[PDB]
C-alpha cells in the first residue's frame, strides 16, 4: 500500500498557488529511511559456557 | 492612497496576484507585506474570492522568510476580518499542516498558532488550537517538540486559566525530562513562565 | 454485426446482443445468434446478462425453436438460488413468449404457478401474475382458469398492489377475450366489488365490469 | 392457515429485518432450515442480502443433531459458492468436523431421495 | 544501460519508477499546467543540475 | 456507454412495478423525511429502507431532489453493521442519478466520501480540481475499500474523471497554445497507470486482514476493480503495457490474470519486458508469464515460455552470486507453472534446474556454511531463518523440483 498511502499523503493542506498542487520535495535520497537495525544480545552466562564447551 | 482600491482591483490586482507566485522570493515577500493594506481596504467576500487562498499558499512556501511573513500576515488578517472569518477560512487550512510529514510544516503551524492565539481569543485558542498543540509533544523530531514547548509558553497568557494545570502542565512535565537537551531547556523555561 | 459478439469487451458484447434482439424479426432461427444468447445468459458481466435477457425475450417472441430450447434454461436460472431477486424479476417475462406450443405453454403455466406459490413477494408475484396473464392471452386455452386465478388473487390477497394488478390484468382479458368470461367469473367479480371497502379498488373492478358490459 | 396472507407477511419480514437474520436468529434459522412454500424466496434473500460474517456464521452452525433440511442447506452452500459478486468479470475452506457434517448432509439427502 | 539514454521522465512515462510514480506525476502535472508565464522545460534536476563537473563552476 | 446502456429496456418489469406500486399517491417520502431518517441517533436502517426502496420506482428526473440527501448522508453507511440491502439500493439510486446528472453527482459524491478525520477542513473539491487530479477520488475514507457498493461508486467516478481529465488536458493545451503533445500523452499515461497501481494496491489484503479468501468483501472489491481494469486495458492496451513495465506486487498476479480477460495481450510485450536490463522487470515478466501460461495454454504461450527458459539459462551464466540469488529465488516457483502447462518443457526445465543446482552446490562448497547441504545428500521430503543465501537457494531448487515431481505424480 505504498502508493495508496502516498496518495493519502498527497491531500493538499492548502488549495495551492493556482488551484494546482505540486509536491514539496524534489525527490527521495536512496530507498527512503533506513531500517533501525535493532541489535540483539543473548545471555552472557550461556555465552560463557558455550565458549567453555568449545 | 492616490487612486483608491477600485482602480487597484480593476488594474493592478490581477498583475500582483500573478506576482504572488514569482520565482524570486523577495517579490513574494513584497506582496505579503502589501496584503494587510488591501485586506483593510477590501471586504471579506472579495478577499475570500481572490486573495485568501494566496495567503494560505504562502504558508507552504519553500523559503522560510515567506512562511514567516505569511504567518505574521495572518495576525493582521484576523485583526481586520474578525475571528469568525478565521475559524471558517484560516484555521482549517492551518490545522491540516499539523499532520504533514515534513517537520517544516508542523513547525509552521506552531508559529501560526503563536501569532494566532493573540487575536483569536480565549475560547478558540482553548478548544480548537490547544488540542492540536498538545498532540505534537509526541513528535519524533526534537525541533517540533521544543517549539511545542515554546508555543505553550507563548499561548499560555491567552489561554483560559482553567486548562493550564490540568492540560498544559502534564505535557510540559513530560517534555522537561525528554532526551534532547534543547527540549528540556525550552520546556523548563515554559515551566518557569507559567509560574 | 455478429462479429462483435466475439469481442472480449462485455459492453461491446452487450450492445451486439441488444442489436441482435432488435433485429430478431429478420433473423429468427439463426443458430449462431441463438447460441450467442445462450452463452451470454450465464455470463459473469451483469450488462451482458441483461442484454442476453432482452435478446432472449425478442427471439422467443420471434422463433419457436429458441423458445423451446431456452425455456428450461430460463427456468433453472429463475429457480436457481444463486440468481438475485432482481435478475429473477428480469427473467420472468421471458415466459410470456412460451405460447408457441400447447405443451410448452402448459409447462410455462406450471412454472409460473410454482413461482407465485414459492416467491410470494409483491414484486415477484406482480411480475409473475402479469406474465401468466399475457401467456394466457397469447395461448387462449388457459384463459378461463387464468381469470379464475386472477379473481382468486383479487378476492384473497390483501395487498392493494396485488389487487390492483389483478384488476389491470382482468381489464386486459376483458378487452381481449370478453366471450370467454363465464357467469361465475362475473359473479365473483361483482361480489368482490360489493364487499371491498376501498374505493380505488372498487373503481378498478367497476372499470373491468363496464368494459365487460359493453 | 396463512394461505393467501403468507406473501404479505413475507414482504413485511423483508421490509422489517434488513439482513434477514439479524434479530432473533433462532426463529429465522428455523424459517430457512427445518422440516414452507416461501422458503426459497427467503433463502435467496438471505444469500444475496446478508453480510459475509452472517453467512459464515450460518455456514458454521449448519455444519455443527438433525435440525436442518439437507436439500436447503446444500443448495444454500452451492449458492454461496456461486454468488455473482464473487465471480464478476470472469473453492471453499472447511475443516474436519465441518466436512464430516457436510458429507452427512449429502448422505441424508440421498437417503431421503432413495432410488 | 547506455550513457546516451538520459531519462526524459517528463517526456516518457516508461522512465518513471513505480516508487516515484505519484510524486513525479504531480511534478509533471505542475510543470504542464503551471507553465503559465513560466517555462516548459524537460525534467528539472536532471537535464539541468546534472551538468558535467568541468562546466559546474565555469563562471 | 455503461451510463447509457443501463437505460435500455430489458423486459418492462420496471415500468410495470412503477405503474402498480407508485400510483398509491402516498408521496410522503420527501427528501427531508429521508434526511431525518438518516439523522436519527438510534438509527433505524429498516425505516431508511422503507423510503429508499420506494425511490427505486422513481424516474431519474424525479429522483433529482434526493441526491444531496442520499449522497451527503452516505458517509454514515460506511459504519459497521449497515445492511448490504441499504448499500445495494444506494448504489442503484446512485446509478439512476448518474444517468441524468453525472457531473454534479460526482462532485457531491467525492466531497461526501472524504475521510472526515480533520473534517473542519472539509475539502470541498470542485469539478475543476477533480478534472485536474482524478486521483482525488481514491483519497476517500479507507472503509470504502471494503464496501463493494461504494467502491463501485468510486470506480465509476474514477473512470469518468480519468476521461474528463483527458478532455480537460487537451482543452487546456489548445487554450494555452496561443513537444507539449508528448508531455500531455506522457502525463495521461502516468495518470492512468497510477490509477491502476492504486487500485491494485486496494486489491491487496491489509495487515489486519493478513492476521475463507473467497467469501468476503475483499473478493467483491477485487472483482469490481478487475472489471474496471479490464475496461481500461480494452480502451488502451498501452496502459496495460506501462502498468506491467512498472510492475506490481506478485501476490496480485493470479488475481489479475484470472479476473481480467484482457491479459492475453500481455504475451505480446512479455518478450520486450524480458529484454529489459532491470532484474526486477525480468522477474516480473517471468512470474506474469507463468500465471498466463496457467491461464491461457496456447502455442504462442509455449513459445514465450521457451524464450523465458532460454533467458533463464542464459543469464544463469551472466549474473553474479548475489544477482543469481535475487533472480532465482522469486522465479523458481514459476518453473513449476511452465511444467504444469507444458509437459514438452520437462527436458529443458529439468536440465536448467540441474545446471542451477550444480552451480549453487559449487557456490556452497566455496565457503564454510552453517548447514552444508552437500553432506546431507539424502534428505527425505523436508516439509516446512536467517540463513546463507546459497543454502537457501539450494533448498529452493530442491523444493521446486519436489513440487514439479509431485504435480506430475499426483
Amino acid at each position: 500500500a505504498s502508493l495508496l498511502d502516498t496518495n493519502r499523503r498527497h491531500t493538499a493542506a492548502v488549495p495551492g498557488p493556482g488551484g494546482i498542487w505540486s509536491v514539496f520535495h524534489a525527490g527521495v535520497i536512496g530507498r527512503g529511511l533506513k531500517p533501525p537495525k535493532f541489535v540483539q544480545s543473548r545471555n552472557q552466562q550461556e555465552v560463557i559456557y558455550n565458549t567453555q564447551s568449545l | 492612497e492616490v487612486i483608491g482600491i477600485r482602480q487597484l482591483s480593476q488594474s493592478l490586482l490581477p498583475a500582483i496576484v500573478e506576482l504572488a507566485e514569482d520565482a524570486k522570493w523577495r517579490v513574494r515577500l513584497a506582496i505579503i507585506e502589501y496584503m494587510p493594506l488591501l485586506a483593510g481596504q477590501l471586504g471579506v467576500e472579495f478577499f475570500d474570492e481572490k486573495l485568501n487562498s494566496l495567503c494560505m499558499a504562502w504558508l507552504v512556501d519553500h523559503v522560510y522568510a515567506i512562511r514567516e511573513a505569511a504567518t505574521s500576515n495572518l495576525k493582521k488578517l484576523v485583526e481586520k476580518f474578525g475571528k469568525e472569518w478565521a475559524h471558517a477560512t484560516i484555521i482549517p487550512k492551518v490545522l491540516a499542516m499539523s499532520g504533514d510529514p515534513n517537520y517544516l510544516h508542523r513547525m509552521t503551524t506552531l508559529f501560526c498558532i503563536n501569532v494566532l492565539s493573540e487575536v483569536c481569543g480565549q475560547d478558540i485558542t482553548t478548544k480548537h488550537m490547544l488540542p492540536t498543540v498538545l498532540r505534537m509533544a509526541g513528535d519524533p523530531v526534537a525541533n517540533v517538540r521544543f517549539n511545542v514547548a515554546k508555543s505553550l509558553q507563548k499561548i499560555g497568557p491567552i489561554l483560559d486559566n482553567s486548562t493550564l494545570q490540568s492540560e498544559v502542565k502534564p505535557i510540559l512535565e513530560k517534555l522537561t525530562q525528554d532526551q534532547d537537551v534543547d527540549v528540556k531547556y525550552f520546556a523548563q523555561e515554559a515551566l518557569t513562565v507559567l509560574s | 454485426i455478429f462479429s462483435v459478439i466475439h469481442s472480449n469487451d462485455p459492453v461491446a458484447r452487450a450492445i451486439t446482443l441488444r442489436m441482435l434482439g432488435s433485429l430478431a424479426s429478420i433473423i429468427p432461427e439463426r443458430k449462431n445468434a441463438h447460441h450467442s444468447i445462450r452463452q451470454s445468459l450465464d455470463s459473469h458481466d451483469n450488462v451482458e446478462v441483461e442484454a442476453a435477457v432482452f435478446a432472449a425475450a425478442n427471439f422467443s417472441a420471434q422463433s419457436k425453436d429458441f423458445a423451446v430450447g431456452i425455456c428450461n434454461k430460463i427456468s433453472e436460472m429463475i429457480q436457481g438460488l444463486a440468481t438475485p431477486v432482481d435478475l429473477k424479476l428480469k427473467l420472468i417475462p421471458i415466459l410470456q413468449h412460451m405460447h408457441h406450443d400447447a405443451i410448452l405453454a402448459s409447462s410455462a403455466r406450471q412454472l409460473l404457478q410454482q413461482l407465485v406459490t414459492s416467491y410470494p413477494s409483491t414484486k415477484m408475484v406482480i411480475v409473475s401474475l402479469h406474465t401468466f396473464t399475457l401467456l394466457a392471452a397469447s395461448s387462449l386455452v388457459d384463459t378461463p382458469k387464468q381469470i379464475q386465478l386472477l379473481l382468486q388473487y383479487l378476492k384473497n390477497d390483501p395487498r392493494k398492489a396485488v389487487k390492483r394488478l389483478a384488476i389491470q390484468d382482468l381489464k386486459l382479458l376483458a378487452n381481449k377475450t370478453p366471450h370467454t368470461w363465464s357467469r361465475e367469473n362475473i359473479q365473483a367479480l361483482c361480489e368482490c366489488a360489493l364487499q371491498t371497502p376501498y374505493d380505488s379498488l372498487k373503481l378498478g373492478m367497476l372499470s373491468v365490469l363496464s368494459t365487460l358490459s359493453g | 392457515r396463512l394461505g393467501p396472507s403468507s406473501g404479505l407477511l413475507v414482504d413485511w419480514l423483508e421490509m422489517l429485518d434488513p439482513e434477514v437474520v439479524s434479530s432473533c436468529p433462532d426463529l429465522q434459522l428455523r424459517l430457512l432450515f427445518s422440516r414452507p412454500s416461501f422458503r426459497p424466496y427467503l433463502l435467496t434473500l438471505f444469500t444475496h442480502q446478508s453480510s459475509w460474517p452472517t453467512l459464515h456464521q450460518c455456514i458454521r452452525v449448519l455444519l455443527g443433531e438433525q435440525r436442518f433440511d439437507p436439500s436447503a442447506s446444500l443448495d444454500f452452500l452451492w449458492a454461496c459458492i456461486h454468488v455473482p459478486r464473487i465471480w464478476q468479470g470472469r473453492v471453499l475452506r472447511v475443516q474436519g468436523p465441518e466436512l464430516i457434517s457436510l458429507v452427512e448432509l449429502i448422505l441424508a439427502e440421498a437417503e431421503t431421495r432413495s432410488q | 544501460l547506455n550513457k546516451d539514454l538520459k531519462p526524459q521522465t517528463f517526456r516518457n512515462a516508461y522512465d518513471i519508477p513505480r516508487r516515484n510514480l505519484l510524486d513525479h506525476l504531480t511534478r509533471m502535472r505542475s510543470n504542464l499546467l503551471k507553465s503559465t508565464r513560466r517555462f516548459l522545460k524537460g525534467q528539472d534536476e536532471d537535464q539541468v543540475h546534472s551538468v558535467p563537473i568541468a562546466q559546474m563552476g565555469n563562471y | 456507454v455503461d451510463d447509457w446502456i443501463c437505460e435500455e429496456e430489458i423486459t418492462g418489469t420496471d415500468a410495470l412495478l412503477r405503474r402498480m406500486l407508485l400510483t398509491n399517491n402516498a408521496k410522503n417520502h420527501s427528501p427531508k423525511q429521508l434526511q431525518e431518517a438518516f439523522s436519527a441517533v438510534p438509527v433505524n436502517n429498516t425505516q431508511v429502507m422503507q423510503i429508499i426502496e420506494h425511490l427505486t420506482l422513481l424516474s431519474a428526473s424525479e429522483l433529482i431532489p434526493y441526491a444531496e440527501v442520499l449522497t451527503s448522508n452516505m458517509s454514515q453507511l460506511l459504519n459497521s453493521g449497515v445492511p448490504r440491502r441499504i448499500l445495494q439500493t444506494v448504489n442503484k439510486l446512485w446509478m439512476v442519478l448518474n444517468t441524468v446528472m453525472p457531473r454534479r453527482l460526482w462532485v457531491m459524491t467525492v466531497n461526501a466520501l472524504q475521510p472526515s478525520i480533520k473534517f473542519v477542513r472539509q475539502q470541498k473539491y470542485t469539478q475543476n480540481d477533480l478534472m485536474i487530479d482524478p486521483l482525488i477520488v481514491l483519497r476517500c475514507d479507507q472503509r470504502v475499500h471494503r464496501c463493494p457498493p461504494l467502491m463501485d461508486i468510486t470506480l465509476h467516478m474514477l473512470n469518468g474523471y480519468l476521461l474528463a481529465s483527458k478532455a480537460y488536458l487537451s482543452a487546456h493545451l489548445k487554450e494555452t497554445e496561443q513537444t507539449r503533445e508528448e508531455l500531455k500523452n506522457a502525463l495521461l499515461a502516468a495518470q492512468d497507470s497510477a490509477a491502476v497501481q492504486i487500485l491494485l494496491e486496494i486489491c491487496l489484503p491489509t495487515e489486519e486482514e493478513k492476521a475463507d479468501n473467497l467469501l468476503c468483501n475483499l473478493r467483491e472489491v477485487q472483482c469490481l476493480i478487475c472489471c474496471l481494469l479490464h475496461q481500461m486495458y480494452i480502451a488502451d492496451p498501452n496502459i496495460a503495457k506501462l502498468v506491467h513495465f512498472q510492475g506490481y506486487p506478485c501476490e496480485l498476479l493470479p488475481l489479475t490474470v484470472a479476473g481480467i480477460p484482457s491479459m492475453h495481450i500481455c504475451l505480446d510485450f512479455i518478450p520486450e519486458l524480458i529484454a529489459q536490463p532491470e532484474l526486477e522487470k525480468q522477474i516480473f515478466a517471468i512470474q506474469l508469464l507463468s500465471h498466463l501460461c496457467i491461464q491461457y495454454a496456447l502455442p504462442k504461450s509455449l513459445s514465450v515460455a521457451r524464450l523465458a527458459v532460454n533467458v533463464m539459462g542464459t543469464l544463469l551464466t551472466v549474473l553474479t552470486q548475489a544477482k543469481r540469488y535475487a533472480f532465482f529465488m522469486p522465479t523458481l516457483p514459476s518453473l513449476v507453472s511452465f511444467c504444469r502447462a507444458f509437459p514438452p518443457l520437462y527436458e529443458d526445465i529439468m536440465s536448467l534446474l540441474i545446471q542451477i543446482g550444480q552451480v549453487c552446490a559449487s557456490d556452497v562448497a566455496t565457503q564454510t556454511r552453517d548447514i552444508d547441504p552437500i553432506i546431507t545428500r539424502l534428505q527425505q521430503i523436508k516439509e516446512k531463518g536467517s540463513m546463507d543465501p546459497d543454502v537457501q537457494l539450494c533448498h529452493c531448487i530442491e523444493r521446486t523440483v519436489i513440487e514439479i515431481i509431485n504435480m506430475s505424480v499426483s
